[PDB]
């Protein structure tokens, strides 16, 4: 729990931090793919730039 | 014969240059094709060589 029970809480405020294991892990998932996704476009743009010249 | 011998030669000779002269042009950009492709490094330098 992030809070003192009965207390006054702001909106969008973290209250209970829940195990983000499968999640932080999961978050890693798209991360590499993002890392890998961008990787492809990297070359592609790397190519396009060349072809441009 | 000799009259017709070389008179052909020169003309065919003419055709020669026109081919290679183009052909030079062929290699010419061909070189250029390389350098840019190497300049951008899309390709090796060896090719340019």
């Amino acid at each position: 729990r992030n809070f003192k029970e009965g207390s006054d809480i702001e909106a969008g405020v973290s209250l209970y931090q829940i195990d983000p294991a499968t999640y932080q892990a999961t978050y890693d998932s798209a991360k590499g793919d993002l890392a890998k996704a961008q990787a492809a476009a990297n070359i592609a743009q790397l190519t396009v730039n060349r072809y441009q010249k | 014969q000799t009259v017709r011998s070389s008179f052909n030669n020169i003309n065919a000779s003419i055709s020669s240059i026109n081919a290679y002269k183009q052909a030079v042009v062929s290699a010419q950009s061909s070189l250029d094709a390389m350098e840019a492709g190497y300049s951008v490094g899309t390709r090796t330098i060896v090719d340019v060589l």
